[PDB]
RNA sequence: AGCAAAAGCAGG
């Protein structure tokens, strides 16, 4: 377990265990679990910013050529 | 910044006529052609010249297979005679550490007689393998009944297993000066091995291995939708293909091999100093029920420290068997067959009650062969690639471009069978199966003999197509091809059978 | 009943079903043992090929070097690397006469590239031979090694950043008598070339023993191969630098150009095959002569800095390898014997074939490493050899064969495909015997065993089999179709990009490529455990997937590594995944994804803990 | 464990009934300890028969 | 004993 590595900053945002109790991160930075990711994507800050298509909007242009 | 010494080396590198770089450069820069080539040609010996000949219809003699002892099997797991103790369709949420699924399946079967050997090995020590199998059964019952459920079990060191893997067989590195005094030393017994003769057993194994088993043996998931044309054509081709392939016994060998090699590589990279038990376990979905973990056979992995990937790892393999030996004792000079009593098979009338024997052979594979046996899904894919290449060729010669023209029609268009005074024809189904199983055996009996044969049969068959279509082919030296083929036919049965197939092809084609 | 796939191969056309003779769907055989025996046999073979040629010892080396050129004409059809430089020069002269201005233009391209080039490019290689540890090692460590040793040397080109000054100062300190290694030992150590048995040689029984060069010669071969790439790009008969479907078309185009039979009162055959002993019977002397002729009327320094490669080809002392591992039978004890002492040991411990090989080579051993230069180094991507051999095909312009018959075609590094014409079988036999003779007079040996000849329409070349109009190809086998093993964000991307590259370049049909993507996503999920949300399979993770999967608003618009479906197919592979999903996702998920608050930066991306 | 593994639908624990005596949060954290202990033993230990 | 080959493993 614990394939993923990441900083200590994540420790504040999310718990050490989920509802079932299986762990997201543990110390010997902190090792983080892949479950930790799928916990972010269920509950996390929602923000309607469109800055990240700064350059990712390029690929949409290539898809408009297809469809 | 030549420094002159390079001009020294250069002036020494040139042909004998010119002794300096500068005279060479001046000659070249001041060079012109004066028709020297014709003087060179007329000057030359006429002996040095490549003379064509008519590669005539009756010229190519039947390639003579080598003669010697009978060919013997070397597969890491037997192929036709094996059987599988089912699990009877467990639930869908219950994962299983594989030992317990195996144990559950071994627990399912009753019919265990006392072990007594049925085949004399003629080498080694048969009783020791008997007692190895005994250790296996005892260890399994003892761990599971009265311990804290260990996920993975490694056997106990004994005379039996330690003999059958030879942890003492190693010699030790030493310096040269201390042993140069000895005269017993030799570089190595680096020489050709014993010849072998073709026999019928491998042909039977192949025939059984092309045949349809009953189950489905492989699932396949969904992918993004299909809008463009080429998407639809790809979809229909792959659907036809996988539906035809899935009911193979080749695909059974495929998933079996993949799981076996993955398990062994996991173990060896994760565990070296310990004799491990592993099953030959494979996951198959019943056509009409739930997922089924079949137990083909136990394994006793031998210790494995791989300083290089090329290195061999040795082990012992136990795969159950119904069919008796001594019907084909040539097929194995290597097995060590035990008796394990009866299994009460149910036929349409009565009950068969045939005995049960076990083939506790030993072996050793590799790291590399384990990797390439893990990647046999590529081999399935490669069979698809070949069929698709055939169909794209037929689409280039005819603009119909019709996959459906061949994939499903009831039309005898493909010969793969030779019968007494006959040739059989089959449909694309049998042929996709056969091409697959050929590639699988290529993946199992891969050996430089095969690659040599492949190149040489390729060139000669190409010449023979050139001949049969009246394309006036020629070959300068032919007995070179024949002797090199005979060089590459050393001992491998699969090679040998491809060669007998080549032979009967020459005969029935008549070129 | 018996069974056979050979009879489907009976009826079916051979070239279309040729892949059935492509059994490489399993691990290649490899060489468990030290290649040194195969090396000795190759050296024995090439020195036997040039035994008529005289040799004279090189200065400061102690080593016999054989110069086959200006040797006699061969006696027998058995191959032999005997050639005459005049043939080479008149060949290149006819070439430049045929292709005017091509030489000077490629030369100017070489000038501008050497002026613009930089040392930073060469270090991205694989297994250049280092001289310190006396073993093949990576290229970055190699560059660090040479620049530090040069910092120790009196030269200062590693600080320059340019490259030709670097090669020049390599040469200058290479002429030094000490570094802690004397001049003779150092020149033997710089010219040394590891033996390093071939691995993955598909389609043989014994092994070729590919030997590889070091970094110091690598830049010289880089420059000359850049020239070769330019001149072959401006050529129409090369096969190596031309590639993909353009190469596929070039094959068909040359056969078009020569198969058109105006006044077809003459029969026509079109050879294919494989020129045996390519890396042996050739020679660097012919290469140096070619080089001198190619850069006519140019800056003299360029002439020199591009002639330096064939000369050090012209004298090279490759190693032999590890050695052997003798063993006691009775006492059962073994040891490795480094072959550096092989020029001292008795001739009794060994095997008899091995013994005779040793006595053949034991004279030819200086510092233990074998010396030879009648023959090319095994397995280099030279392609100036193609520039050579294609000139032969150019001689068969009817202006210059100056007879009724005439040849033409194309020729990559080892394969070759002539196309001839003559009024009868007798005339074609005459002209092809003339060609074979000519091709030997340049020191190129067309084998008579594994080659053949036929009417036009069908001919092999470089495995791009060309039946009448069909151009099936089996150049390289499909590789792996498995994850790259980095992260759930880019592994998928890497796999799709690899699939796209191998369908666009090679002949991965889409019918197999959808199935490849299918196996790939299966492996992706089974590795990262992350099957579909709407499933029934269990694992560690599946809790959160079955949680988020109902948590969503748009269900199919999800990335695959978290429960999502794979909308890829052969239409839309170059694009990434989240571009295809983005506006099919709701702002909660999208906001959670692209956010700098993630430690992940792309939130699926990350670094795994080392092990 | 297999049956508890079957069910999904676990929200965060917050008490719904005031005990009016004792300490409700402590029983909440007891239940938390239970779930955590069960997942932790079964995922990453040598399968103890009784915990 | 075995693997597999014109040489190596069978632990360092």
């Amino acid at each position: 377990k614990y394939p993923i590595t990441a900083d200590k900053r994540i420790t504040e945002m999310v718990p050490e265990r989920n509802e079932q109790g299986q762990t997201l991160w543990s110390k010997m930075r902190v090792m983080v679990s892949p479950l930790a990711v799928t916990w972010w994507n269920r509950n996390g800050p929602m923000t309607s910013t469109v800055h990240y298509p700064k350059v990712y909007k390029t690929y949409f242009e290539k898809v408009e050529r297809l469809k | 910044e030549i420094t002159g010494t390079m001009r020294r080396l250069a002036d020494q590198s040139l042909p004998p006529n010119f002794s300096c770089l500068e005279n060479f450069r001046a000659y070249v820069d001041g060079f012109e052609p004066n028709g020297y080539i014709e003087g060179k040609l007329s000057q030359m010996s006429k002996e040095v010249n490549a003379k064509i000949e008519p590669f005539l219809k009756t010229t190519p003699r039947p390639i003579r297979l080598p003669d010697g002892p009978p060919c013997f099997q070397r597969s890491k797991f037997l192929l036709m005679d094996a059987l599988k103790l089912s699990i009877e369709d467990p639930s869908h949420e219950g994962e299983g550490i594989p030992l317990y699924d195996a144990i559950k399946c071994m627990r399912t079967f009753f019919g265990w007689k006392e072990p007594y050997i049925v085949k004399p090995h003629e080498k080694g020590i048969n009783p020791n393998y008997l007692l190895s199998w005994k250790q296996v059964l005892a260890e399994l019952q003892d761990i599971e009944n009265e311990e804290k459920i260990p996920r993975t079990k490694n056997m106990k060191k004994t005379s039996q297993l330690k003999w059958a893997l030879g942890e003492n067989m190693a010699p030790e590195k030493v310096d040269f000066d201390n042993c140069r005094d000895v005269s017993d030393l030799k570089q190595y017994d680096s020489d050709e091995p014993e010849l072998r003769s073709l026999s019928s057993w491998i042909q039977n194994e192949f025939n059984k291995a092309c045949e349809l088993t009953d189950s489905t043996w492989i699932e396949l998931d969904e992918i993004g939708e299909d809008v463009a044309p080429i998407e639809y054509i790809a979809s229909m081709r792959r659907n036809y293909f996988t539906a035809e392939v899935s009911h193979c016994r080749a695909t059974e060998y495929i998933m079996k091999g993949v799981y076996i090699n993955t398990a062994l590589l996991n173990a060896s990279c994760a565990a070296m100093d310990d004799f491990q038990l592993i099953p030959m376990i494979s996951k198959c979905r019943t056509k009409e029920g739930r997922r089924k973990t079949n137990l083909y056979g136990f394994i006793i992995k031998g210790r494995s420290h791989l300083r290089n990937d090329t290195d061999v790892v040795n082990f012992v393999s136990m795969e159950f068997s119904l069919t008796d030996p001594r019907l084909e004792p040539h097929k194995w000079e290597k097995y060590c067959v035990l008796e394990i009593g009866d299994m009460l098979l149910r036929s349409a009338i009565g009950q068969m009650s045939r005995p049960m024997f076990l083939y506790v052979r030993t072996n050793g594979t590799s790291k590399i062969k384990m990797k390439w046996g893990m990647e046999m899904r590529r081999c399935l894919l490669q069979s698809l690639q070949q069929i698709e290449s055939m169909i794209e060729a037929e689409s280039s010669v005819k603009e119909k471009d019709m996959t459906k023209e061949f994939f499903e029609n009831k039309s005898e268009t493909w010969p793969i069978g030779e019968s007494p005074k006959g040739v059989e024809d089959g449909s694309i189904g049998k042929v996709c199966r056969t091409l697959l199983a050929k590639s699988v055996f290529n993946s199992l009996y891969a050996s430089p003999q095969l690659e040599g044969f492949s190149a040489e049969s390729r060139k000669l068959l190409l010449v023979v197509q050139a001949l049969r279509d009246n394309l006036e082919p020629g070959t300068f030296d032919l007995e070179g091809l024949y002797e090199a083929i005979e060089e590459c036919l050393i001992n491998d049965p699969w090679v040998l059978l491809n060669a007998s197939w080549f032979n009967s092809f020459l005969t029935h084609a008549l070129r | 009943m018996d069974v056979n796939p050979t009879l489907l191969f009976l009826k079916v056309p051979a070239q279309n079903a040729i892949s059935t003779t492509f059994p490489y769907t399993g691990d290649p055989p490899y060489s468990h043992g030290t290649g040194t025996g195969y090396t000795m046999d190759t050296v024995n073979r090439t020195h036997q090929y040039s035994e008529k040629g005289k040799w004279t010892t090189n200065t400061e080396t102690g080593a016999p070097q054989l110069n086959p050129i200006d040797g006699p004409l061969p006696e027998d059809n058995e191959p032999s690397g005997y050639a005459q430089t005049d043939c080479v020069l008149e060949a290149m002269a006819f070439l430049e006469e045929s292709h005017p201005g091509i030489f000077e233009n490629s030369c100017l391209e070489t000038m501008e590239v050497v002026q613009q080039t930089r040392v930073d490019r060469l270090t991205q290689g694989r297994q250049t031979y280092d001289w310190t540890l006396n073993r093949n090692q990576p290229a970055a460590t190699a560059l660090a090694n040479t620049i530090e040793v040069f910092r120790s040397n009196g030269l200062t080109a590693n600080e320059s950043g340019r490259l030709i000054d670097f090669l020049k100062d390599v040469m200058e300190s290479m002429d030094k008598e000490e570094m802690r290694v004397n001049k003779r030992s150092y020149l033997i150590r710089a010219l040394t070339l590891n033996t390093m048995t071939k691995d993955a040689e598909r389609g043989k029984l014994k092994r070729r023993a590919i030997a590889t060069p070091g970094m110091q010669i690598r830049g010289f071969v880089y420059f000359v191969e850049t020239l070769a790439r330019s001149i072959c790009e401006k050529l129409e008969q090369s096969g190596l630098p031309v590639g993909g479907n353009e190469k596929k078309a070039k094959l068909a185009n040359v056969v078009r150009k020569m198969m058109t039979n105006s006044q077809d009162t003459e029969l026509s055959f079109t050879i294919t095959g494989d020129n045996t002993k390519w890396n042996e019977n050739q020679n660097p002397r012919m290469f140096l002569a070619m080089i001198t002729y190619i850069t006519k009327n140019q800056p003299e320094w360029f002439r020199n800095v591009l002639s330096i490669a064939p000369i050090m080809f012209s004298n090279k002392m490759a190693r032999l390898g590890k050695g052997y591992m003798f063993e006691s039978k009775s006492m059962k004890l073994r040891t490795q014997i480094p072959a550096e002492m092989l020029a001292s040991i008795d001739l009794k411990y060994f095997n008899e074939s091995t013994r005779k090989k040793i006595e053949k080579i034991r004279p030819l051993l200086i510092d233990g490493t074998a010396s030879l230069s009648p023959g090319m180094m095994m397995g280099m991507f030279n392609m100036l050899s193609t520039v050579l051999g294609v000139s032969i095909l150019n001689l068969g312009q009817k202006r210059y064969t100056k007879t009724t018959y005439w040849w033409d075609g194309l020729q990559s590094s080892d394969d070759f495909a002539l196309i001839v014409n003559a009024p009868n079988h007798e005339g074609i036999q005459a002209g092809v015997d003339r060609f074979y003779r000519t091709c030997k007079l340049v020191g190129i040996n067309m084998s008579k065993k594994k080659s053949y000849i036929n009417r036009t329409g069908t001919f092999e070349f470089t495995s791009f089999f060309y039946r009448y109009g069909f151009v099936a190809n089996f150049s390289m086998e499909l590789p792996s179709f498995g994850v790259s093993g980095i992260n759930e964000s880019a592994d998928m991307s890497i796999g799709v990009t690899v699939i796209k590259n191998n369908m666009i370049n090679n002949d991965l049909g889409p019918a197999t490529a959808q199935m490849a993507l299918q196996l790939f996503i299966k492996d992706y999920r089974y590795t990262y455990r992350c099957h579909r949300g709407d499933t029934q399979i269990q694992t560690r993770r599946s809790f959160e997937l079955k949680k988020l999967w109902e948590q969503t608003r748009s269900k199919a618009g999800l990335l695959v590594s978290d429960g999502g479906p794979n909308l890829y197919n052969i239409r839309n592979l170059h694009i990434p995944e989240v571009c295809l999903k983005w506006e099919l996702m709701d702002e909660d998920y999208q906001g959670r994804l692209c956010n700098p608050l993630n430690p992940f930066v792309t939130t699926h991306s990350w670094i795994p803990k080392r092990n």
